[PDB]
């Protein structure tokens, strides 16, 4: 078979080796190690090939055509799409998905706000720095 | 129909549509029925030197053609380029044949417009000098069945049938970039050209003439133009 | 919350299923995000997910993306987090062409890998949680 | 990525990525990590007079930037454009801003190439002289958030809140027609330019710089180039 | 205008939208902006 | 059915974008979203 | 059943409902019941 895919960490990524990597050797990650196990079950021979345009898949809605791995499947260039290719409504109408091997959810990646620690002179905080002087000038004053 | 103003170097008399009994240089204002014509000698396979100006200091749209050791056909017609032709154009070359064969090889082409940013203050230009038409010349929008390359030549016929260029052929050679004209910053746009052609004798009464137009920015081959319509007109009017 | 402040830039990845969800949505909150994102359509919509990671690390940017890749980012970068819950639910399908005999044989071979834990032993390997400060664990705060 | 060669008039010091400690002129070869740099005075909103040559008989890519009563910013790096930039190219202007404000107003731009049919066999040209950038100039492929008109200017910014130039905006000014280079008909095309600009101070320590690239014929604003990437490069290496 | 065949068509039509709640949905779509962080957002009070 | 309207936020206001728009799509706000709902129920063209 | 002309018609149809959000709307319609008043509902603590 001809399996299209795309670089996305940690699903499919190049293997770190100095040797002149050949064929399917240069690929490692989750989705090829999925396909290493699907090949043992179904008993076929995969042959990893990248997607050409570097996209996942989308409707360009000017010509009404597709790009990405979805365009690689409709034109029958590559036989599988073992990838993080998601399952949506507009993709199921043109290509055939299997059952999911992973469940998603759209959410927001954002930085954690930095929790500046209450440093070791923390107990002076409940009074203002001029009030601690006003108490000190009081006990220097009232005592006088 | 696209608005178009051309200089027919018509190598064939078309008496049905107003071309004179002699082969002629012409001039066109949205019409294959020419405003002004003049006798052109129409030698055999030789070379070229044509030249077209319109200086609105004199507002004469002129055109001259001269072989070496031949005369010059001044066919200058005063026409107001204010309203007869749009703001933005797409100039180029046009050539065709039909039922008689002729070679319409262009081998060099230039252009030089100069339009009044503010009359003294450094007017605009589009000077180019294509002496070396390549095999993959990607700044020409050559339409129809125009060919190029294989030498330094622009072959505006389906050619290389031993130079018998496969009659009822047509091919345009529109340049890639638009030019500002209409008036708006008034109309001194003294566009020049140099139009060295080659028309080889096919031993077949060489015929249907080469053109040089100033069209709309959108254009194609109008409704079939292999013949009297000379490559760029839809109708005979 | 995130739809109603223009202080934080937010987008998605281009030619992807995240912005395709907002492009076709009709609920008031998610269309408001697409009313935001369609204006500065080049400014916020990054090329790949890796530039979606990096522009959060640099600028005041909140990147919309999938949960299972946030699960790999936040176990590597211990200053990033998953703000908010899951917007929707999707899945990763092994894409096959329209009308293929390999749709059903992979549909078998994913369910066979799931009942014997192979799809969980591979996720634990390729996400490799690595140790990270998970939270302060907001609770009573005994003075050290 | 598109192979692209620019002459950056950068105004933000980036000792991160190889820009020097001062606002400089820079000459880029397929990288924002430049080749040569020079000190530039960088006066406020004043005029412009920049200039670029590349004569392959001398194979230097020189440049100057001159205000009135100022000095030239000679940044001539020895590079051969034989092998480092594609056959058919697309020249144009690039400007940007980000997290700061600065004005990127071009007031005039020109060009002249002369490329070797067979060196004395009447070299080609693509000369133009845009001193009067108009409202609907349709021989420009202005990308990004670049605008034109409203005066005789090329406003390469989202502008006009009293001109306050609306940070994180990218503008490009790709000219419409290609230019043959690679060497192949060898590369003696001494392509000149003139790059009059007006970087007006918004009283903001103004810094993100204007460029003058020579890209591939297909391009865009690649994946975010607002900032230290300066309008055209995708990557900071 | 002063007598129109489009008043009563809209008079019934406005009553449909608030029955469906879309006049309230469009109310919360535009007038709801930032929360304008309230006066009960103390978070720190060093006594002065 | 010419609709005379006057620009006041958040009722009607110009839709901002990169490319300038032309016609009824130039406007947005509450009263534009209302007039779309009146045009959906009753059925009529409208020119702002 | 084992090969039906109604699987793929529903397979596309389920994907429409979660895109519209109605699978989430029907989720919150039945599984949301009483709030089950939480462990942080102290309200009084006499020390024993
Ligand atoms: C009466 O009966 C008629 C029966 O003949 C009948 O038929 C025809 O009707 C059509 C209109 O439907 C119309 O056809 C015209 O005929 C022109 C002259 O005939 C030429 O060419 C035709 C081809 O059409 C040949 O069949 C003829 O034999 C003759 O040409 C010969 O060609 C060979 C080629 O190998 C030469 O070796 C011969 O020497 C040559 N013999 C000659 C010249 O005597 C014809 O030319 C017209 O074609 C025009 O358009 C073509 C497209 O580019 C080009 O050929 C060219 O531009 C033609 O323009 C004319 O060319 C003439 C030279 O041939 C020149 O006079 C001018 O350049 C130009 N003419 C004018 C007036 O401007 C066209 O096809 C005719 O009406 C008719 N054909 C005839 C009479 O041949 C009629 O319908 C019946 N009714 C009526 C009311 O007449
Ligand atoms: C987690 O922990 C980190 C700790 O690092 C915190 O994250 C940090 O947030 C910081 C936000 O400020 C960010 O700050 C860097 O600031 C330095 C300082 O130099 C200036 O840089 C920018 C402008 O050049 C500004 O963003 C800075 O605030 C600072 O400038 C001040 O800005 C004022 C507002 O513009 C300005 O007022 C007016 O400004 C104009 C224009 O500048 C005129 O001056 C006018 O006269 C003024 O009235 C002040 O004057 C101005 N003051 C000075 C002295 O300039 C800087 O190094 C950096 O920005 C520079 O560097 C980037 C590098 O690419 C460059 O691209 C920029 O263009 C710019 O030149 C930063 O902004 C920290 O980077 C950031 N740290 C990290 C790791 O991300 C979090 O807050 C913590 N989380 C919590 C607490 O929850
Ligand atoms: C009721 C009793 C009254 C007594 C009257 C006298 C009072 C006179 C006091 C006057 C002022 C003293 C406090 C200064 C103001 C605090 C706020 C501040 O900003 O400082 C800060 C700097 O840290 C300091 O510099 C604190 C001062 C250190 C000396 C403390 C001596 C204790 C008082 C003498 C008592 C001896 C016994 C008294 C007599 C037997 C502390 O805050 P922080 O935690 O560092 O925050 C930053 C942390 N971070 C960097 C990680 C982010
Ligand atoms: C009769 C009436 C009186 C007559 C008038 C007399 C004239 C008096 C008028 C005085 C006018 C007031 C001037 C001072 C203002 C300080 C406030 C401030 O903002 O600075 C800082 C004070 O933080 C400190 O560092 C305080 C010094 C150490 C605390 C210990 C002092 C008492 C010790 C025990 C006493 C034993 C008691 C014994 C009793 C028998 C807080 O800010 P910061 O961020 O921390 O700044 C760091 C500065 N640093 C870097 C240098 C550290
Ligand atoms: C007995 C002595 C030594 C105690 C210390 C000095 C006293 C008398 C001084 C020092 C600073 C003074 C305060 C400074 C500022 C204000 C705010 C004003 O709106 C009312 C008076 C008030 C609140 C003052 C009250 C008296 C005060 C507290
Ligand atoms: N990886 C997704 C696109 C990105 C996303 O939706 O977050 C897909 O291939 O459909
Ligand atoms: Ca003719
Ligand atoms: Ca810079
Ligand atoms: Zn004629
Ligand atoms: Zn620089």
């Amino acid at each position: 078979l001809i399996v299209t895919t795309i670089l996305e960490e940690p699903y499919v990524l190049f293997k770190k080796s100095d040797k002149p990597l050949y064929g399917n050797d240069r690929f490692e990650g989750y989705c090829i190690d999925l396909l290493r196990e699907l090949s043992t079950i179904l008993g076929f021979t995969y042959e990893i090939r990248l997607v050409e345009d570097g996209k996942y898949g989308a409707q360009d809605d000017v010509n009404g055509q597709w790009n990405g791995m979805v365009r690689e499947l409709i034109d029958h260039k590559a036989d599988l799409a073992v990838a993080p290719l998601a399952i949506t409504y507009v993709r199921e109408k043109v290509i055939d998905f299997s059952k999911p091997f992973m469940t998603l959810g759209i959410s927001i990646l954002y930085r954690k706000p930095n929790g500046t620690n209450p440093g070791v002179f923390s107990f002076l905080n409940p009074l203002s720095p001029d009030i601690w002087m006003y108490v000190l000038l009081a006990c220097l004053g009232v005592s006088c | 129909a696209d608005t178009i103003v051309a200089v027919e170097l018509d190598t064939y008399p078309n008496t049905d549509i107003g071309d004179p009994s002699y082969p002629h240089i012409g001039i066109d204002i949205k019409s294959v029925r020419s405003k002004k014509t003049a006798k052109w000698n129409m030698q055999n396979g030789k070379v070229g030197t044509a030249h077209i100006i319109y200086n609105s200091v004199d507002k004469r749209l002129s055109a001259v053609v001269s072989y070496p050791n031949a005369d010059s056909a001044t066919v200058s017609y005063d026409v107001d380029l204010d309203n007869v032709l749009p703001e933005w154009v797409r100039v180029g070359l046009s050539a065709s044949t039909g039922l008689y064969k002729e070679t319409n090889t262009i081998l060099s082409w230039s252009f030089t417009s100069k339009l009044k940013s503010n009359s003294t203050h450094e007017t605009n230009a589009l000077h180019f000098m294509f002496n070396q038409f390549s095999k993959d010349q990607k700044d020409l929008i050559l339409q129809g069945d125009a060919t190029t390359g294989t030498d330094g030549n622009l072959e505006l016929t389906r050619v290389s049938s031993n130079g018998s260029p496969q009659g009822s052929s047509v091919g345009r050679a529109l340049f890639y970039a638009p030019v500002h004209i209409w008036e708006s910053s008034a109309v001194v746009a003294s566009f020049e050209a140099t139009f060295t052609f080659l028309i080889k004798s096919p031993d077949s009464h060489p015929a249907d003439g080469i053109a040089f137009f100033i069209s709309n920015i959108d254009s194609s081959i109008p409704s079939g133009s292999t013949g009297r319509l000379l490559g760029l007109f839809p109708d005979a009017n | 919350d995130l739809a109603k402040q223009t202080k934080i830039e937010y987008g998605a990845v281009e030619d992807g299923a995240t912005m395709t969800f907002f492009k076709k949505s009709k609920i008031s909150t998610y269309d408001k995000m697409w009313a935001f994102m369609s204006s500065r359509r080049q400014s916020v919509l990054v090329k790949s997910n890796e530039e979606g990671i990096q522009r959060v690390l640099t600028s005041d940017y909140a990147f919309l993306m999938e949960s299972t890749t946030i699960e790999f980012v936040t176990q590597r970068n211990c200053n990033l987090t998953q703000i908010g819950g899951l917007i929707d639910s999707k899945g990763y399908g092994v894409g096959t062409p329209m009308g293929s005999p390999y749709r059903d044989k992979i549909t078998i071979a994913i369910l066979q890998l799931q009942e014997e834990g192979k799809l969980h032993m591979m996720k634990e390997k390729w996400w490799r949680g690595n140790g990270c400060p998970e939270e302060e664990s907001k609770e009573a705060s005994a003075l050290g």
